[PDB]
RNA sequence: AGCUGCUCCCUAGCAUGCUACUACCGC
RNA sequence: GCGGUAGUAGCAUGCUAGGGAGCAG
């Protein structure tokens, strides 16, 4: 705040005070030299602080609308994230037995929990022990949701590949032993 | 949170526009600040206008408010400079002692290692200073590297040529085996795996580490690695004990070591003595005849490349025994006839950029010239040994110096070990040049060596000199003269006997056309050291700073023992050398 | 948020009252605002009085009133002026650099692109400047194409022929192929696919693209597409390389393209060069002598 | 706070109604050091206020970037840290137990699977030298974490069965040390 | 990597309020 | 001599906002 009307103002106002009290005429003098720094006071009053105000407010709405254009572009980001991430996974779904499952429904609305038993390509089994094992995928080939699944690529817990010939009974205490039996749906 | 380079006193602030990003002490880290253009500091926190979508990055325009460090316009009434007292605001305030003298290390700061007066600097000013210099001038130079093209390959003519496109924009390095290349395999996911490999036009030239087959559109880099910090000074204090401690004698000795064993006397009995080694006098003679010195001590055979420290393991196949040595390279072909990685063993045989931290009895480091402050360094921060052995020899031949263009860099400031080895002179040396006749011996005494070496057998009359002027031809990277290859032209037909006399030269492109109308063998005369020739050829070529400097060709004249041949074009070393001359055809 | 048209300075500011819309610098928009009669700016918010009821869209009207822009009598006592130092309020304040000249960037603004001198304009302004020119161009007719009468079917005389009536109040576009219409088949519900047709007078010959009967009342439109802004000028500039940099000449060559394989001796060896048309030359030839030399 | 300039401006001002209310003398010429004084403390209160809370600003921040630094400084070193402060109170804790087998693993002794602690199950003791055969092995019984096992697996490095009666020093260097003397439980 | 509820500590802001000092104005 | 207003500083209360941590289901 040095370079509004007032500073002109004061300072000449002053400058009228600082002469005139090195000349020290008369008490008059002093008098009008007081109610003259007196009123230009106002002037450096509200010249000078109600504008430092303004700029205050001015960068608050400043920074307020710069928060919320970051708001609008983040939007912009999450959706189209969102819409890639719809379209490729679409890409996987759409089979023919999904058209053969639905255009045989009476109205087309089919329940969710028969879509991946009646079209899903690979079949994912969890066995916590050889005894569950021996009741389920024994052998290269296995029956499940009435159709026939052969095996291939089975793991641990610690996600190494591990031959079919390993599980038998007594070998069964050196594997870690959530095994992961993944299957092809055969045809 | 640490100590800064000129003080060391304990401070946490960071110059963010330096180029290391050191330590600096409140007042110190001031000093900097209006010293340089690094205008920024980076503590704990990072000294930045934090309001939003600011941009000021000095530290003078910022004030503190409140939880942060505001520009002008930013600030909350409540506010402070941050810039006051000549020290700016940072942790450890009281305990910062500044630097009286920051103008060097301002200097250093805003180097661009450029002229010769850069490394006068960087070898001038402190020890942390001076090591920072290095560190400096060394990152530096790997942000150069990448700074040019990729050598993309366009066609496969045939086997040992390709033909090479670079990318816009970037210029095209130096067509030498100094810049060496890497390459990758790039797929459909990622670039895997080719090797190193350098590159001269043929078309271009490949040299390549190992064999293989190239396709079009594979890409080569020059990549660089991480560069961290050192530790320890280049090297440590000199001590002279009264005897030698911590070894044990022998019994007898063996002849071939004799004028090596009053040697080895004094080594053993103080830390470290920098070793003049003349060039093939029996120098990793010096260094295994240690260890035939003293057999159960711990003998550190280093060297900057792999090419040198396999010349000290030549020796060890016939002197060593080899129970107890070791070679040390991770996972480019070697001597690897050793146990491969083995570290607490007698003898290892490794380069610094691979010697594990370990601790040792004596060291013996091949070829102090060709490094810099950098590894002479690093080594030291790998062992603190009893005993510091140093081969190599500054008139033989320093490291390549990529930015170094105006003026040359003395005998003197190669490294710190260059330094007292011609204040208070070397501590160390051996006489017996098992290499050059008379007629090289006494000429290289005179020459730079304190009139030193001696003569070995005799004048075998077969060294040549002859004065010609020649006319230079240069397009990229190189010197072709024509002339001069037509010297050698006439000069091999009255003999058949000096078939053998390999061609060396001081740029590989020219005698590789000479190669192409003659057929010699090559040779680099800035990597010549490792093996020599009893016949070799040569033409210096050039009168300005590349062949005529005396070390740089010292090494070329050096090698040979019998006969040699130098046309010279100069005045500088005409009336300097003296062999037997002929005229001109 | 990004760059302004002339300054290319950073901003946040669009000109509402403008055709396309685009970013403006504070003290680039203030000139925009005052050389134009574009009186509308749209920052990150509308630059309206927010208070109820009221009409006012120029900006110099406007003040600042709180968290809002106000309009003379509904502002509080403590207010401040959008419209100062020439740059008017917006974000990234210091960092606008202004124009010099921006009575061209006002001439595309106030363009109606009509005479030939338009176009001169349209082609002399900067890069960007014109790249605006052909945006607006291509705007302008678009909306004016829709402002024309629609045709609708009235009856049906035979093939090839029909009877066509438009509505009231807007004209009859010309009778050629040069404004391709486009038809859907009015239904109980919406309208669904014709095709592209273009119309002459007979009675009114149809020609259509496909094979296709149609009954009275159904109605053709001249459609337009959305046009969005470009990215890249008008074309790249201009380098002349040393040599061909990564293409593989041939190894021998067929005598009808051999004056062609001299000009593509030079094309190889730079970015772009414009090719001198003169119409069936051997042209098409000319395109693809170019796989002949570089087939890969 | 008083070295700063307007303190001094106020003493003048209060050695002045000092002056004046010792002397006592008139009305207004003192008035005036009510118009001079009480304005000293407007400059003077005003200057030495906000100094005095940028000294607690500077102090808070400094402590909180110091918390900082020591919050940096103490996550980055744990896996050094947890190793000193376990073997510190290991070698608080006095167990018998424990000391033979921590000094055991200290020259060597290092097991090759979970010590068992049933009376049954088994247990594998690599030894990679002959002293160290001397102190734990005993004929048939073995000694280890202060229990009683049973001998009866010896075996060299190079997968061959090694003889119990062969284990002794003369003939110690005829064998692939590292043996993996397996056993069981008392 | 959940939904609440209570409590402590630090800072910022606005408003309110209170008190003190200075200036202007008539009475 | 009073009042009122404009200022400045100090203080208190409370409300909101932001950050840290703890307890209970
Ligand atoms: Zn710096
Ligand atoms: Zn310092
Ligand atoms: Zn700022
Ligand atoms: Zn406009
Ligand atoms: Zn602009
Ligand atoms: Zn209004």
């Amino acid at each position: 705040f040095s370079s509004l009307p007032s500073y002109a103002a004061f300072a000449t106002a002053q400058e009228a005070y600082e002469q005139a009290v090195a000349n020290g005429d008369s008490e008059v003098v002093l008098k009008k030299l007081k109610k003259s720094l007196n009123v230009a006071k106002s002037e450096f009053d509200r010249d000078a602080a109600m504008q430092r105000k303004l700029e205050k407010m001015a960068d608050q709405a400043m920074t307020q609308m710069y928060k919320q254009a970051r708001s609008e572009d983040k939007r912009a980001k999450v959706t189209s994230a969102m819409q890639t991430m719809l379209f490729t996974m679409l890409r996987k779904l759409d089979n023919d037995a999904l058209n053969n499952i639905i255009n045989n429904a009476r109205d087309g609305c089919v329940p969710l929990n028969i879509i991946p038993l009646t079209t899903a390509a690979k079949l994912m089994v969890v066995i916590p022990d050889y005894n569950t094992y021996k009741n389920t995928c024994d052998g290269t080939t296995f029956t499940y949701a009435s159709a026939l699944w052969e095996i291939q690529q089975v793991v641990d817990a610690d996600s190494k590949i591990v031959q079919l010939s390993e599980i038998s009974m007594d070998n069964s205490p050196n594997l870690a032993w959530p095994l992961i039996v993944t299957a092809l749906r055969a045809n | 949170v640490g100590a800064c380079v000129l003080c060391n006193s304990q401070t946490s602030l960071r110059c963010g526009a330096c180029i290391r990003r050191p330590f600096l002490c409140c007042k110190c880290c001031y000093d900097h600040v209006i010293s340089t253009s690094h205008k920024l500091v980076l503590s704990v926190n990072p000294y930045v206008c934090n309001a939003p979508g600011c941009d000021v990055t000095d530290v003078t325009q910022l004030y503190l408010g409140g939880m942060s460090y505001y520009c002008k316009s930013h600030k909350p009434p409540i506010s402070f400079p941050l810039c006051a007292n000549g020290q700016v605001f940072g942790l450890y305030k009281n305990t910062c002692v500044g630097s009286d003298n920051v103008t060097d290390f301002n200097a250093i700061a805003t180097c661009d290692w450029t002229n010769a007066g850069d490394y006068i600097l960087a070898n001038t000013c402190t020890e942390r200073l001076k090591l920072f210099a290095a560190e400096t001038l060394k990152a530096t130079e790997e942000t150069f590297k990448l700074s040019y093209g990729i050598a993309t390959v366009r066609e496969v003519l045939s086997d040992r040529e390709l033909h090479l496109s670079w990318e816009v924009g970037k210029p095209r390095p130096p067509l030498n085996r100094n810049y060496v290349f890497t390459g990758y395999r790039v797929t459909k996911n990622s670039k895997v795996q080719i090797g190193e490999y350098t590159f001269e036009k043929g078309a271009v030239v490949y040299r390549g580490t190992t064999t293989y087959k190239l396709n079009v559109g594979d890409y080569f880099v020059l990549t660089s690695h991480t560069v961290m910090p050192l530790s320890a000074p280049t090297l440590v204090p000199q001590e002279h004990y009264v005897r030698i401690t911590g070894l044990y004698p022998t019994l007898n000795i063996s002849d071939e070591f004799s004028s090596n064993v009053a040697n080895y006397q004094k080594v053993g009995m103080q830390k470290y003595s920098t070793l003049q080694g003349p060039p093939g006098t029996g120098k990793s003679h010096f260094a295994i005849g240690l260890a035939l010195y003293y057999p159960s001590a711990r003998i550190v055979y280093t060297a900057c490349s792999h090419a040198a420290v396999d010349a000290l393991c030549e020796k060890a196949l016939k002197y060593l025994p080899i129970d107890k040595c070791s070679r040390i390279i991770p996972a480019v072909e070697c001597f690897d006839k050793f146990k491969v990685n083995s570290t607490l063993e007698q003898y290892v045989f490794c380069t610094v950029n691979a010697l594990p931290e370990t601790t040792a009895d004596i060291v013996v480091f091949d070829e102090i010239s060709m490094a810099t402050n950098y590894d002479l360094s690093v080594v030291n921060a790998r062992l603190r040994a009893k005993h510091y052995v140093y081969i190599g020899d500054p008139a033989q031949l320093p490291a390549p110096r990529t930015l170094l263009t105006k003026g040359t860099l003395e005998p003197e400031y190669f490294n710190s070990v260059c330094r007292l080895m011609k204040t208070i002179g070397p501590d160390m040396f051996l006489g017996t040049c098992r290499r050059c006749p008379a007629e090289i011996v006494d000429t290289v005494s005179a020459l730079v060596y304190d009139n030193k070496l001696k003569a070995h057998k005799d004048k075998s009359a077969q060294c040549f000199k002859m004065f010609y002027k020649g006319v230079i031809t240069h397009d990229v990277s190189s010197a072709i003269n024509r002339p001069q290859i037509g010297v050698v032209r006439e000069f091999l037909t009255r003999n058949p006997a000096w078939r053998k006399a390999v061609f060396i030269s001081p740029y590989n492109s020219q005698n590789a056309v000479a190669s192409k109308i003659l057929g010699l063998p090559t040779q680099t005369v800035d990597s010549s050291q490792g093996s020599e020739y009893d016949y070799v050829i040569f033409t210096q070529t050039t009168e300005t700073a590349h062949s005529c400097n005396v070390n740089r060709f010292n090494v070329a004249i050096t090698r040979a023992k019998v006969g040699i041949l130098c046309i010279m074009s100069d005045r500088d070393l005409y009336d300097k050398l003296q062999f037997t001359s002929l005229e001109i055809p």
